[PDB]
């Protein structure tokens, strides 16, 4: 399917030292069986939690084609690179957790697509920009911990965020 | 001179102590690997003695041996990347392989500076081709080079080896890399071997040219598929075409057969009937792979004339008929028959009882064949059938205790089949015997002790089965039990506080039994031990500090290999119990299954996971796997159930355990699924559980539990339900 074609094109961006994407197989039907990913009642992808594999590499842009992807998380890795804004294509989703990285460039306005999301943490990176006005957009986000990275270019109160802390922003080179 | 470069050499080792009878006073001749020819030295082999030194170190003291012809480095673990160095126009042969070597393969170059050597061998290393494909590998003074299964990627790299010219190249070997593209040895005329196998050639099929001297082709695996007939047609002098695993389609086409011997279609999208045209192939065609592909109709009875072929395996196809006996017979050369996976139907011949005398390996497996197995089968003197695979097939009736009588068999393979009654307990003479597998089968009574006097049993599979009475005692004489599957059965009695005595047991799968009282601590001292299934049973007891002691000594390397299924428990039906079933599946299709469902209440609407097993670690590790659920297991579960760093799935449900969960639960950082549920553990769950990273599932539910959930790490992913019924609980997330 094309979805194991996806996670495919990750395991090759990706570097798999402690080789946590061995099990990805891409003879196999789908990838409904590899381990760390998951999938739904119809074999579709759900999760891939591949979040502390001390796994390296980049982001990759056919990581868009999960479209029934909920939970994915990257998180705490040395994973580098931009995060991709065909992510926003991702248009089921709940958590999105690139936290902890070394993750570069700006965060996608393309985020203002997934109404369904209802974590963000790109947290503790290295990111580079405005902020979107269109994460004002999803109001649903009952948390959002993106800290820890330099940005600026305001701190957003369109008012989606309206119901965050600012303890949430910690550094942003904010407001 | 000479002998100081060999002693210069001797300093880098670090290591002094190999190379001991190397010493400045002797004369170099007397040194181990070190062979003269009228007393001057022309050969070093260091092979298989770790050296664990750079290759510049290597290269700086010998490749300088003012007339070394040949130096044999394989498997010294020669480390480092390979340079220019002096070399002398003598040494025409080096074999770097089994090494770890490393760079870009721009490094091989180098070598341009030996001028007389003819033979290279670096496979097995990590040369990859890192940015884009062009220069050439200007050693063309090579007869034989030999790059294959390094970590080269690419394509018309096999254009960038052979590019400053091929002309006296015999043999090419560039297998199990990811080189991909166009293969042209059309210029190579002398060239008698080309190995491009486990590669990416999605796209050209090679261009061999003349073909005058090619005996070896191997194409196999790859996605390679388009018109290979047509390219081959140029040689008929060939020995071997491996063109397996392989997206080839069509009937099978017109190919060479004049000095053909072995020939590999197998794997692939062939379809039809097994031509006649093949034919006078039969003069030599010492053996033959057909299977896995689109085959039907039965076995063409010329293969009666192929004497010389050993083996012949037909494998996964559509092919029908009763057992051709009538040409089996006639092939005196046969070795192993490979039938598995077919519409072959019917009894089993009277008519067969001789193969089982010539015959070394009967594969018959999931297939149609129905009445009893032949109690006359085994009735030869002469028999040597090692390999019987009879499984997944409709024999009916008891098991033939006359089957004793083959007395070379090694496994021994009845399952998926209707056998009815006991267990022969004559089967204990059998003297070589390792793989017994009955599980799926209406066999009753006992687990026969006389299993005892096998001194080789490793694998033994009893699962579905009725088999009543306790654990036999005298398996504790079976040195070589790895794999014990009881699982399905009405057992009774306990675990042998002995089953820690077996060095080699691996996977100990008890579920859906009665066996009842404690947690043997033995089970502890099983260096062994990764897949410990204890689920839906009687146990008394509370989970014993010395179980996992052995964790992080741990080496399962033995194990490694068999082929399984597990179906992961749906939970979705109550009846269901355990995380999971782990089964032998070797040769037992995947659609039959169902099979299993009158037995098994879960659903197979379930993922069925499988593959051959790998444990995920050589040495120092840990249990990989345990359920312990749906029993009276009960008490504190121990600090030292943290001690299991690869262990993927922790089952403890539906028991009495109380106390609280130890922090250490945190540390289990290759757990994948925490299930606790079901439970009288109370009090809180620690943040420091947290740390498990690659988490997909968690149930909690059903305790004493309360206090709030630790919201940093995976568990915000987790839906409530699985938190449910702890009314002391603070959180929802
Ligand atoms: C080492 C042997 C004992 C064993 C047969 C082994 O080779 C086998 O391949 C093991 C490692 C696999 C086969 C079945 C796997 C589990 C199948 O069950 C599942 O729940 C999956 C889902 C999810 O992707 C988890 O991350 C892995 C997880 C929980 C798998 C964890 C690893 C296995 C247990
Ligand atoms: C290259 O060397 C490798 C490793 O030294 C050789 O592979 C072994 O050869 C023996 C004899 O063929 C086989 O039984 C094994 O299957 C091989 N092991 C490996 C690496 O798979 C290989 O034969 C050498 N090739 C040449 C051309 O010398
Ligand atoms: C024909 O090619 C296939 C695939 O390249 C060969 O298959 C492999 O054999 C080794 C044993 O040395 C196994 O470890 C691999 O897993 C096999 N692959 C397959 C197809 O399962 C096959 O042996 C080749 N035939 C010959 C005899 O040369
Ligand atoms: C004795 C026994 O347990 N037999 C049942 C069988 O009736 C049923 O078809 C199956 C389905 O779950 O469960 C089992
Ligand atoms: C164990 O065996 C019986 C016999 O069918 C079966 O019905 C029952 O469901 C099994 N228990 C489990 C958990 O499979």
């Amino acid at each position: 399917n094309a979805e194991g074609d996806a996670l495919s094109a990750l395991k090759n961006s990706l570097a798999d030292p402690n080789k946590v994407l061995q099990s990805w197989d891409a003879t196999l039907v789908t990838p409904c069986t590899w381990f760390h990913v998951t999938c739904n009642s119809d074999n579709s992808v759900t999760r891939v939690d591949l979040g502390n594999a001390n796994l390296s590499g980049q982001l990759v842009m056919q990581l868009g084609q999960l479209p029934n992807l909920q939970y994915l998380e990257l998180y705490s890795n040395n994973i580098t690179g931009t995060i991709p804004e065909q992510l926003g294509n991702l248009t089921e989703l709940v958590s999105l957790d690139l936290y902890l990285n070394n993750l570069s460039g700006p965060i996608p306005s393309t985020l203002g697509r997934l109404k369904k999301l209802r974590f963000l943490r790109l947290n503790n990176n290295s990111l580079s920009g405005e902020i979107p006005r269109s994460l004002t957009a999803v109001l649903t986000l009952q948390v959002l911990d993106l800290s820890n990275n330099p940005l600026t270019g305001d701190i957003p109160v369109n008012g989606s965020f309206s119901l965050f802390t600012p303890i949430s922003f910690a550094n942003t080179k904010l407001t | 001179r000479e002998i100081h470069q060999l002693i210069s050499f001797k300093d880098v080792l670090p290591d002094k102590n190999l190379l001991p009878d190397w010493s400045s006073n002797k004369n170099p001749c007397t040194f181990d690997g070190v062979t003269c020819r009228d007393d001057k030295v022309t050969s070093i082999d260091l092979s298989s003695k770790p050296l664990n030194v750079g290759f510049s170190a290597v290269s700086s003291s010998l490749l300088s041996l003012t007339g070394l012809e040949s130096l044999f480095l394989s498997n010294s673990h020669i480390n480092g990347s390979v340079s220019g160095f002096k070399c002398s126009a003598s040494l025409t042969s080096l074999d770097l392989s089994r090494n770890s070597l490393s760079g870009p393969v721009t490094t091989l170059t180098s070598l341009g500076s030996c001028s007389g050597l003819k033979f290279l061998n670096v496979s097995s290393n990590t040369l990859d081709f890192p940015g884009k494909v062009s220069g050439g590998l200007k050693l063309n003074s090579l007869e034989v080079l030999d790059l294959s299964a390094n970590s080269i990627s690419g394509a018309n790299v096999v254009g960038w080896v052979l590019s400053d010219g091929c002309g006296e190249l015999k043999h090419l070997a560039i297998s199990g890399n990811k080189i991909s593209g166009d293969v042209d040895v059309s210029r190579c005329v002398n060239l008698e071997f080309l190995d491009v196998s486990s590669n990416n050639f999605s796209t050209g099929i090679p261009f061999l040219g003349d073909c005058s001297a090619l005996q070896h082709l191997d194409i196999s695996g790859n996605k390679l598929s388009g018109d290979f007939s047509r390219a081959i047609s140029t040689c008929t002098e060939l020995k071997l075409l491996n063109i397996s695993s392989n997206q080839f389609v069509g009937p099978i086409p017109p190919l060479p057969l004049k000095s053909l011997q072995y020939l590999s279609l197998a794997e692939n999208k062939f379809t039809g009937e097994i031509p006649d045209f093949l034919s006078g192939a039969c003069d030599t065609l010492t053996g033959l792979d057909l299977s896995g592909n689109h085959f039907y109709g039965a076995v063409p009875p010329f293969f009666g004339s192929c004497s010389l072929l050993e083996s012949l395996a037909l494998s996964s196809n559509n092919f029908s008929g009763e057992l051709p006996m009538d040409t089996l017979l006639k092939m005196r050369g046969l070795k192993v028959l490979d039938l598995s996976f077919n519409e072959f139907s019917g009894e089993l011949p009277e008519s067969l009882t001789n193969l089982s005398a010539s015959l070394l390996t009967l594969d018959l497996s999931s297939n149609n064949f129905s009445g009893p197995i032949l109690p006359n089968l085994c009735q030869n003197p002469k028999n040597t059938l090692q390999e019987l695979y009879l499984q997944n097939n409709g024999f009916t009736g008891k098991i033939p205790p006359t089957l004793s009588n083959c007395s070379e068999l090694v496994s021994l393979h009845l399952s998926f089949n209707y056998l009815s009654g006991t267990i022969p307990s004559s089967l204990g003479s059998l003297s070589k015997l390792r793989d017994l597998k009955l599980w799926l089968n209406m066999l009753e009574g006992e687990i026969p002790q006389e299993l005892m006097y096998v001194k080789t049993l490793e694998t033994l599979i009893l699962d579905f089965n009725d088999l009543t009475g306790e654990i036999p005692s005298g398996l504790s004489n079976c040195t070589n039990l790895n794999w014990i599957s009881l699982s399905n059965n009405r057992l009774t009695g306990e675990i042998p506080k002995w089953i820690g005595r077996l060095e080699n047991l691996a996977i100990l799968k008890l579920s859906n039994n009665s066996f009842s009282g404690n947690i043997p601590a033995e089970l502890g001292d099983c260096r062994s031990l990764i897949w410990l299934d204890l689920n839906t049973n009687l146990f008394n007891g509370t989970i014993p500090a010395a179980m996992f002691k052995q964790s992080g000594k741990i080496a399962a390397n033995f194990i490694a290999g068999k082929r399984y299924v597990y179906i992961k428990n749906d939970g979705m039906k109550k009846e269901c119990h355990g995380a999971g079933n782990l089964l032998e599946f070797q040769g037992i299709r995947s659609e039959q299954l169902n099979r299993l469902s009158t037995r098994n209440p879960c659903n197979i609407t379930s993922r069925v996971y499988g593959g051959h097993t790998s444990p995920t670690f050589d040495n120092n590790g840990s249990m990989m796997f345990l359920d312990m659920s749906y029993n009276m297991l009960s008490g504190y579960i121990p600090k030292e159930i943290g001690s299991m760093p690869y262990l993927f799935i922790l089952n403890l449900g539906h028991n009495d355990i109380s106390g609280s969960i130890p922090d250490e639960v945190g540390d289990l950082r290759g757990l994948n699924i925490l299930d606790l549920s079901s439970n009288k553990l109370d009090g809180r769950i620690p943040q420091a559980m947290s740390a498990l990273t690659m988490l997909t599932e968690i149930d909690l539910s059903n305790n004493n539990l309360s206090g709030p959930i630790p919201e940093m790490g995976q568990f915000e992913t987790f839906p409530p339900a699985k938190f449910l019924n702890n009314p002391g609980l603070c959180g929802y997330p």
